[PDB]
């Protein structure tokens, strides 16, 4: 029986058809993903390393996320509106003709 | 997890409704539901116990 | 608490243990590939090994890596701050 | 072969774990019996 | 410490944990075997159970089928 | 059990209705039937403070007991024999239910008899 | 798949100032600096004094004087009576229950 | 109302004529002695409120929010001194001044007797709010922020001035005493209608009331510590002191006028709450749970029960010390890395072990543990608005579910996990923060033993 | 290896199982005999008694794979319990596990009326699904000695997993709800 | 990423780590690991290497379906019991520099080491940066490895968040 | 300290000691030690205190309002005669709430002081409970936060009005 | 041995 | 950071794209905006919708308990992803089977609780019997008016 994917179960990466079919172009491309990956890495480290420095590494990646993110809606109100209006109308249908009962009630 | 599971947190749940025995002794459909909702939790959680292989969540 | 030579002693003493390596050819600098005619099945089962002697995993990536006595000894002192 | 030898040779069954104390316990309750048995006749 | 641990062997055992575990061992089985010599009904039976069969038509208030 | 796969596997109408009983009346069958006679007052019983429900037809027993268990302390193990007094009427109490509900279902398979007479007839 | 020859020498330099590392988190002897059944009653009864004695005597002086001065602050279950009891307030007997039927 | 406005605005000269390295130390000195004196406010009586003279009075709502007007002065002031060290002499009078000027509008505002005059000093409040973001917060888009909320303010503030004009001409007086006794009863029209959302949706603004309250996260993101602790803690309680004053003259008409602003408060306390889950910036996070809880008093108010007003009481009291004491926090954060954002500085309970005891507390009582004031006023608003509709459990109950989830999340996500391995300089805490931080807690959980001086008129 | 430990861990699992006379006993025998005997849903009743039964055999299985065999733990043997605050405080809540069910039960007042008659195979319905289970579960335990490989039936992953309630429920739920604010 | 071998490797250490949950029993476990050893010896000289690569996928295959659903895992690994446990403990040693001084003079000795140390990383700093400008082509890193020290009295560059981490067990 | 009638209770009825045991009761020597060592001294420090107190007897009193017109009396925005008849409604209104609180206080202390015996015996408890609420809630329920003298007025003719009409059609 | 333990500043 | 450093509108031309991929650090082969609409994600770029939890727990990030390394493009809902959040790492069994075999357990239980209410178990005896008109006064009933007589007889 084969895996099936889902959006909260991914597909394993030894069961991935595309893993083991590896090219000179897709080796190219890990290498390129690798090489991104170092220089950054040397960036980051050349000053996490500096003995000088004291404060934050400000990092750009994370300031474009919180820029990024930083910058269904009657349905919902006419729902409720209608729930608790029809609630209502029926308690207070039954307080008027003494149907309900409040025998100790004397909180609201 | 020796007194959470002993004398203090969880039993408070059924302590609850100990308390209140004077309204759930007269109430069937109130029996009728915590009744069911023992017996399915005591069978499920038992059941999960048979294959657990950490000592603390067998416990548990 | 574990020492430089409590830790070597442990590893060899594992070793010495399994019917593949002839304990006399065994020293601390032994390559197993080359020294002692094992494959590298054999290493991954020797990585196994020490992993269950001292109760603690070795990644893949460092483990395929150890192919003698003394560079488990310097991989399980490094992880376990021995420095005596 | 350390876990086969020495100390760790023969384990109990699970009927003699269970069983750990009864022979003490039966002794101490036979005599225990017992006592209350003469004294319960005097 | 006082108990050196030991390099796959049986470790060290103390006199003391030895006797107390034996001890308590021993007091849980003297202590099932009192209460059932003494309340064995509490696990068996604490009263007859009849069989409603074995009662007669006369007690229970049965009438006779022809009336 | 087997009263149980009588009804719900057989026939329902000569097995008693638990929630129904009796379904005929008391003196069917019992030419001058007694009373069950109570020996606690409600007085005492009040005074007791007993549990509603054991204020039933073997509550001086209970009542008894209660007073002895005062009486013992720190002595928890006496009592014992008040205990089984009160232990005992409640068993024969529960044999005299026991008794209505084989009354009830004898009663209704004679009613079921007596209407294959009829249908014959 | 072992280490290449650099790979060693770098992880036997970093080795050797890692153990030199540890070694120095070592504290000497004089580190810390620091700046200038009898006894088991004692404590017991000290601490009986201490966390029973005196707690109980607030509490009750609290309870007598200004708690049960009001009205159902303290509200007790009243005493169970049963047949035969004798009520200390009045003197009053009890009287005993009917005379059972023979079980 | 004189014994407190006239050493306030002594305050002023204070300042000026301070030596100058002693301005903070003056300043924070005098203030808290206006502070304590505010107590003396306390002298209510059962029936009537404290009517002092033709301008002024205090009542039980009153009297609670001038003593945390009157106590915030002095955080504020704590809570500014280091991020302005730099700032030349001049301009740091200039800012203290801002600041109590905005006490003297805010204790004249709480305290008026006549709506208009209510009115004029709840729009001058406007003024040294709005400099205060523009002038002294850090980032370009505090120019925006000052619009946005100038704006949104005046949008609804001018139909307030015409009904409120509208109302003294037909009714003949705005003195709050005389509405007590001349009121009438507003019957079913269009006119009526449009009188009703002049005299309120100024004050749903402030609140602010969901749907208009974006202008409040882009006021917090902007502005200095300050300006968050005032706003947060006092200026939207303007609007819930308005709305519980204005309401009196609103009957029977509120009865079905309310509807749409309960569904919008019911349902937007969740939403809110869920957006919480999901900010990324702790000052923004913060300002949403602001809108949530706020919802909850527009709720209490609308519904218009005893024991709504109450709840309402204690919740815009509690409310106010808890969500400052969070800026707070959050800026202690901010002042050693210099970003807002939540995700930047973790695990700093390895760091700073009894700064994260701060935020241990604030969080629980932002998520309304028993028995803090935050509880009993929420609780006091769950029990009234059961009575109005049953269903209504479902969703304060979802809500505190919630509200739970994102106040615990800001816990675990600054204080706990591993700690940033770059950021090497979370130095200790100062005993100004530490002091700063107690300053609002310690009498938050004060009032616990006398919720009763909380409550408010209804008690 | 653990003497001490040993006769604890025996006390609490008979204790927990219902051995007559033990501080346990004292509630569950009474509750099943309550149960039996009660107008009760069916299902209910036959779910708790197969859950009575299950208790056994997960005790089995803990005094099985901890105690008994050989060991399966490292090779650096540190196995020590000879510390006074350790035995103490377990001999203390040893002898509650013996003896705080008989003491309990026989000076609390009686509130009920207890259910005392009944037929002998409801008397006994505790017990016998207690040691049929027992029974049962010694049976699987040395089945594991075998040199046989068995391959995961479905039903022993839904137990592993947990029935896959936390599974689902937990990557579902705050999806859900972590999602709807965008 | 992953060379054929390695993946072989990588699966046969992780479809033994399955069987010995599985097994539970050493005797067991031993007997049904020479077993799943033979299943791998057996193919071990296939030098068709498209018949290789099927080998090891119908094993994946194989793995995925027979795994245990709840493996034993070491306690400080990921995903185990005790991992992460101690990270709470872990304080990083730039702390040490906000120390008061009446706190500092508890540890005299402690202290005067550790400015050794700082004055090693300042005095080292330089040729560290200097030798890894010589050391990396134009484009810049194309890997993360880093080099030794190539001279006497130079440092490994980039050594002193390794050097002076947190010890495991450090309270 | 307090008015027995107001918050009566039942004279106590205590049953004598009756020992079926030979063994010591560790209750009654439990108590003794508290007499001695709990009590008295307890007792020494109050009666030192009460004697400073006796020797510097000062005396506060109850506030007694006069009775003012209601605002039934009062004419149509006559703000000076609603204010006092406000003040007192307010006032009476206070004192209301105190009432069924006493009475809520008789209730629950009877409950307890019953025992398994309260539902029978807490009937006129009940009675008075039940009687005192239906009155408070006539008087004051629905009003809304913003509740005066006038609009409780309003509410009092809209129901004796209504049962103006109920006896009409009967 | 003695160990020396990191920890933050408790002074203040 | 610079405006041509921070997130920008959604890339038009080729141009625009390599630019883009540029500056979020990715090969342009493998950025990818998220789709044209009026949602407002810009040039953001859509990552893999995977859990943190995925990543390889051994390899040295530079911050390990979010699995991240300084300067790589942070997932639109990273905030979602950590470890204390939402996981989508492969289960031992597929995700709709689970569903199954969850849903059909509680639907199962269910349904024979309701098989248990309508056949329920309970002993072959008769009502309680209670004297005094079955506790009428003790129950709370009325002292003035007279309960209907309840007579229960010997059997
Ligand atoms: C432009 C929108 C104006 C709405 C119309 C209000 C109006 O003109 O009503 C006239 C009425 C005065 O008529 P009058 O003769 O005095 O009394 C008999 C009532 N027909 O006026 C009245 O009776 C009440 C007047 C109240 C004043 C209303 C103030 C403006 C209302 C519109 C704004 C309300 C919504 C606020 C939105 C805020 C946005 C953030
Ligand atoms: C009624 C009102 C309902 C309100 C529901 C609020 C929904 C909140 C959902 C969480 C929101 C996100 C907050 C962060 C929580 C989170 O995402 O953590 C996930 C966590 C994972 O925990 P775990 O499975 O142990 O794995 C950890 C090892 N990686 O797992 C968690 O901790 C979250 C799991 C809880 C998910 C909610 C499910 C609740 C159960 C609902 C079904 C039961 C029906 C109601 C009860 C019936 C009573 C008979
Ligand atoms: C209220 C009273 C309750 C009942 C009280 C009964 C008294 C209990 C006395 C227990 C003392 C027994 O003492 C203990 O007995 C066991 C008998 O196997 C001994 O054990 C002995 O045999 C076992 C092997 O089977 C091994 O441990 C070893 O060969 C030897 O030690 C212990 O070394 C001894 O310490
Ligand atoms: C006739 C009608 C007008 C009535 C005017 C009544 C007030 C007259 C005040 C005259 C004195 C002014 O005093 C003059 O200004 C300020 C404050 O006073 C002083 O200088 C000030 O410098 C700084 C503030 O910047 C502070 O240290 C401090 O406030 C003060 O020393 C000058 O050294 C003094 O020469
Ligand atoms: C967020 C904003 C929320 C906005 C909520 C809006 C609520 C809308 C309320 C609608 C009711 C308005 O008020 C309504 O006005 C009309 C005016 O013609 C009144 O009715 C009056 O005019 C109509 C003419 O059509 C006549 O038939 C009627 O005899 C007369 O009394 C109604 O008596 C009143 O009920
Ligand atoms: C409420 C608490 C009640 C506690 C009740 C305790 C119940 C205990 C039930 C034990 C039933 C007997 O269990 C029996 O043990 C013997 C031990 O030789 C075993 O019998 C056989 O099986 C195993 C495995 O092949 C062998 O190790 C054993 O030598 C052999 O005789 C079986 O495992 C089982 O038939
Ligand atoms: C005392 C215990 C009392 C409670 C006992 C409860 C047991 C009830 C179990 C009900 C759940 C059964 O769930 C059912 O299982 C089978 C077997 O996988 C599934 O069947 C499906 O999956 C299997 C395996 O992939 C394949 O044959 C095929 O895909 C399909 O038939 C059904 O889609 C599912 O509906
Ligand atoms: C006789 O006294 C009945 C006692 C009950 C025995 C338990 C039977 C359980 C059967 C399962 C019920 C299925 C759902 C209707």
């Amino acid at each position: 029986p084969k895996y099936e994917a889902s959006r909260l179960s991914s597909l394993p990466t030894t069961l991935d058809p595309a893993e083991y079919d590896i090219s000179s172009e897709t080796r190219k491309a890990q290498a390129e993903r690798l090489a991104i990956r170092s220089r950054l890495k040397r960036e980051y480290q050349l000053q996490y390393y500096d003995p000088s420095r004291r404060g934050v590494i400000e990092d750009p990646a994370l300031v474009r996320w919180t820029y990024a993110r930083s910058a269904f809606g009657i349905g919902p109100l006419v729902f409720w509106y209608y729930v608790f209006k029809t609630d209502r109308d029926r308690k207070e249908k039954l307080i008027q003709e003494g149907k309900l009962d409040r025998t100790f009630n004397i909180s609201y | 997890s020796a007194l959470l599971h002993s004398s203090t947190m969880v039993v408070a749940g059924i302590f609850l409704l100990i308390r209140f025995y004077p309204l759930t002794e007269n109430n069937k459909y109130i029996q009728s539901i915590t009744l069911c909702l023992g017996a399915i939790t005591t069978l499920f959680t038992a059941m999960c116990a048979l294959t657990q292989n950490d000592i603390k969540k067998i416990i548990a | 608490p574990l020492t430089l030579e409590g830790i070597k002693d442990r590893v060899l003493y594992v070793l010495k243990l399994y019917d593949k390596i002839d304990p006399e050819k065994l020293s601390v600098n032994s390559h197993f590939m080359k020294d002692l005619g094992l494959d590298s099945l054999d290493q991954v089962e020797i990585i196994m090994a020490m992993e269950d002697e001292f109760g603690f995993e070795i990644p893949d990536i460092d483990a395929e890596k150890l192919m003698c006595p003394q560079e488990i000894v310097d991989y399980i002192a490094d992880k376990k701050d021995v420095y005596e | 072969a350390w876990r086969y030898m020495g100390g760790f040779a023969n384990n109990v069954s699970f009927v003699g774990a269970l069983l750990k104390g009864f022979k003490w316990g039966f002794a101490a309750f036979v005599v225990a019996i017992g006592a209350e048995y003469y004294l319960e006749s005097q | 410490a006082h108990i050196e641990p030991r390099y796959r062997q049986f470790p060290q055992l103390t006199r003391s944990q030895v006797i107390q575990a034996e001890f308590f061992s021993a007091t849980m089985w003297f202590w099932i075997l009192w209460r059932f010599w003494h309340d064995s009904d509490a696990v068996l039976g604490h009263f007859p159970y009849p069989d409603p069969s074995q009662w007669t038509d006369e007690e229970l208030g049965i009438p006779p089928d022809d009336e | 059990g087997a009263h149980l796969a009588r009804r719900y596997l057989g026939d329902a109408s000569v097995e008693p209705d638990p929630l129904r009983m009796p379904t005929f009346p008391p003196d069917y069958g019992f030419p001058e039937r007694k009373e069950r006679e109570m020996v606690a007052t409600q007085q005492e019983m009040n005074d007791a403070q007993l549990v509603l429900q054991q204020r039933d037809y073997c509550a001086h027993y209970l009542i008894r007991f209660l007073k002895c268990k005062r009486d013992s302390f720190p002595n928890f193990l006496a009592c014992k024999h008040e205990r089984h007094d009160w232990d005992y009427c409640e068993h024969l109490d529960y044999v005299k239910r026991m008794k209505e509900f084989e009354r009830e279902r004898r009663l209704l398979q004679r009613k079921k008899r007596r209407e294959q007479r009829e249908a014959d007839m | 798949s072992g280490y290449t020859p650099e790979e060693k020498l770098r992880l036997q330099q970093l080795r050797e100032l890692r153990r030199r590392w540890l070694k120095d988190q070592e504290l000497s002897p004089r580190e810390p600096v620091l700046p200038p059944v009898i006894y088991k009653t004692y404590r017991h009864s000290i601490f009986a004094f201490t966390h029973v004695l005196i707690p109980v005597w607030i509490i009750h002086y609290y309870l007598k004087y200004h708690v049960t001065t009001k009205p159902y602050t303290i509200v007790e279950k009243k005493p169970r009576i049963f047949p035969g009891d004798t009520i200390l307030e009045t003197g009053e007997v009890i009287p005993p229950m009917k005379e059972f039927p023979d079980q | 109302m004189l014994k407190y406005i006239i050493p306030t605005i002594m305050l002023m000269p204070l300042t000026w004529l301070s030596k100058n390295n002693m301005i903070w130390v003056n300043s924070t000195a005098h203030s808290l002695l206006i502070s304590f004196t505010s107590l003396l406010l306390m002298n209510q009586f059962g029936d009537n409120s404290l009517n002092f003279s033709l301008l002024f009075f205090s009542d039980s709502l009153s009297t609670p929010l001038l003593i945390l007007t009157m106590w915030l002065l002095p955080l504020m002031l704590m809570a500014s001194q280091h991020h302005l060290s730099k700032e030349n002499l001049t301009r740091k009078k200039l800012f203290i001044t801002m600041l109590i000027s905005l006490q003297l509008f805010l204790i004249m505002t709480f305290t008026a007797m006549e709506l208009i005059l209510f009115y004029i000093l709840f729009e001058a409040t406007l003024v040294p709010t709005l400099i205060i973001i523009t002038r002294w917060g850090n980032q370009t888009e505090r120019l925006n922020a000052g619009l946005y909320f100038l704006f949104y303010t005046l949008a609804g503030s001018l139909p307030l001035l015409v009904a409120l004009i509208y109302i003294q001409n037909t009714v003949g007086s705005l003195n709050f005493l005389m509405l007590q006794y001349w009121v009438q009863p507003v019957h079913n029209s269009w006119s009526n209608v449009f009188m009703w959302l002049a005299c309120m949706m100024a004050f749903m603004v402030k609140m602010p009331l969901y749907g208009l309250h974006l202008w409040l996260p882009k006021a917090h993101v902007e502005a200095p510590i300050a300006g968050s602790m005032v706003l947060a803690a006092v200026l939207l309680k303007l609007g819930g002191y308005g709305m519980l004053r204005i309401t009196l003259i609103l009957n029977p008409m509120t009865d079905f006028m309310a509807y749409p602003f309960i569904m919008l408060s019911l349902w937007g306390m969740i939403m809110t709450s869920s957006i919480c889950l999901r900010q990324t910036d702790l000052k923004s996070l913060i300002a949403y749970s602001s809108v949530s809880h706020m919802a909850l008093v527009i709720v209490a108010i609308l519904i218009q029960t005893p024991w709504s007003y109450m709840g309402a009481t204690a919740l815009m009291i509690a409310h106010g010390l808890t969500s400052s004491m969070l800026f707070c926090l959050a800026n202690s954060n901010y002042e050693r890395i210099h970003s807002r954002t939540m995700i930047l500085a973790r695990g700093l309970q390895t760091l700073l072990p009894l700064m994260a005891t701060w935020w241990l507390l604030a969080s629980l009582t932002n998520l309304a543990l028993p028995p803090t004031i935050n509880l009993i006023g929420e609780l006091f608003v769950v029990m009234s608005t059961f009575s109005w509709s049953n269903i209504t459990i479902i969703l304060m109950g979802v809500n505190m579910v919630i509200t739970a989830l994102y106040s615990l999340y800001m816990l675990i996500m600054t204080q706990r996990g591993k700690y940033t391995y770059h950021i090497n300089n979370i130095s200790p805490s100062f005993t100004r923060e530490n002091a700063l931080m107690s300053l609002h807690i310690l009498p938050l959980l004060l009032l616990t033993l006398n919720p009763k001086i909380i409550l408010g008129p209804l008690y | 290896a653990m003497p001490f430990t040993t006769t604890a861990l025996i006390v609490g699992s008979l204790a927990l199982t219902g051995m007559p006379f033990l501080t346990g006993f004292y509630s569950k025998d009474l509750i099943i005999e309550a149960a039996n005997t009660s107008y009760t849903n069916a299902w209910a009743l036959l779910m708790t008694l197969i859950a009575t039964s299950f208790t056994a055999i997960y005790s089995t299985r803990i005094i099985f794979f901890a105690l008994l065999g050989q060991p399966r733990f490292p090779t650096l043997v540190n196995i020590n319990e000879n510390n006074p605050l350790l035995i103490n405080s377990i001999k203390r809540l040893l002898i509650g596990s013996l003896f705080a069910g008989y003491i309990i039960s026989n000076n609390i007042p009686p509130t009920t009326i207890p259910q005392m008659t009944m037929p002998y195979y409801l008397k006994t319905t505790a017990l016998i699904v207690t040691i049929l289970g027992f029974i049962l579960a010694l049976e699987i335990s040395n089945m594991t000695k075998n040199l046989k490989y068995h391959y995961p039936s479905n039903a022993f992953k839904f137990s592993t997993l947990l029935g896959y309630f936390p599974t689902i429920m937990h990557r579902l739920a705050p999806y859900m709800n972590l999602s709807m604010s965008q | 990423y992953l060379t054929h071998q390695q993946k072989v490797l990588r699966l046969y250490k992780r479809a033994l780590r399955h069987l010995e949950s599985w097994c539970i029993h050493r005797d067991k476990y031993r007997y049904f690991a020479c077993l799943l050893r033979a299943r791998f010896d057996e193919h071990k000289n296939e030098k068709d290497m498209v018949k290789a690569t099927q080998l090891l996928r119908e094993a994946e295959e194989e793995f995925w379906h027979g795994q245990h659903p709840q493996p034993y895992i070491f306690p400080e690994s990921p995903g185990g019991t005790s991992y992460e446990r101690y990270e709470c403990y872990k304080v990083p040693e730039w702390c040490l520099d906000d120390w008061h001084p009446s706190e500092k003079a508890m540890y005299p000795d402690y202290f005067a080491k550790r400015e050794q140390w700082k004055k090693l990383r300042r005095e080292s700093w330089e040729r560290e940066v200097k030798q890894l400008q010589e050391e990396t082509p134009v484009g810049g890193p194309r890997t993360e490895a880093l080099p030794p020290a190539r001279k006497q009295g130079d440092l490994p560059p980039l050594w002193w968040h390794i050097v002076t981490r947190p010890r495991e067990r450090p309270m | 300290s307090w008015d027995k009638d107001v918050y009566p209770e039942p004279p106590r009825r205590t049953p004598a000691p009756s020992p079926q045991t030979s063994l010591p009761n560790p209750i009654t020597y439990l108590t003794k030690a508290f007499d001695l060592l709990v009590d008295r001294p307890v007792t020494l420090v109050r009666e030192f205190i009460e004697r400073q107190h006796a020797k510097n007897k000062y005396y506060y009193y109850h506030r007694e309002f006069r009775r003012v017109p209601d605002i039934t009396e009062c004419q149509e925005k006559d703000v000076l005669c609603m204010f006092e008849a406000e003040m007192q409604w307010r006032r009476d209104y206070k004192v209301d709430q105190e009432i069924v609180n006493i009475i809520q206080e008789r209730l629950k202390a009877c409950q307890q002081r019953e025992g398994e015996s309260h539902r029978q015996n807490c009937a006129k408890e009940l009675e008075q409970f039940t009687q005192v609420v239906k009155a408070y809630q006539d008087r004051y329920h629905d009003l809304g936060a913003h509740y005066s003298a006038r609009k409780c007025l309003a509410k009092q003719k809209q129901r004796m009005l209504a049962e103006r009409k109920a006896a009409k059609e009967a | 041995k003695r160990l020396f333990i990191i920890k933050p500043s408790g002074f203040y | 950071i610079t405006k041509d450093m921070l997130p920008g509108p959604y890339p038009k031309t080729p141009e625009e794209r390599a630019a883009a991929a540029k500056k979020y650090n990715m090969r342009v082969e493998d950025y990818e905006p998220y789709p044209d609409d009026g949602t407002g994600y810009g040039d953001y770029p859509k990552l893999p919708d995977r859990s943190q939890q995925e990543r390889d727990p051994w390899y040295d990030w530079d911050h390990p308990d979010l699995r991240l390394n300084w300067g790589e493009p942070m997932h639109w809902d990273l905030d979602m992803y950590i470890r204390n959040r939402v996981d989508t790492s492969p289960t031992p069994v597929n995700w709709n089977l689970m569903c199954k075999h969850l849903f059909g357990f509680v639907a199962f239980m269910l349904f024979m609780f309701w098989v248990g209410e309508t056949y329920p178990a309970y002993q072959p005896v008769g009502p309680k019997q209670y004297p005094y008109n079955n506790l009428y006064l003790e129950r709370g009933g009325d002292p003035n008016k007279e309960p209907e007589p309840v007579v229960h007889y010997e059997i």
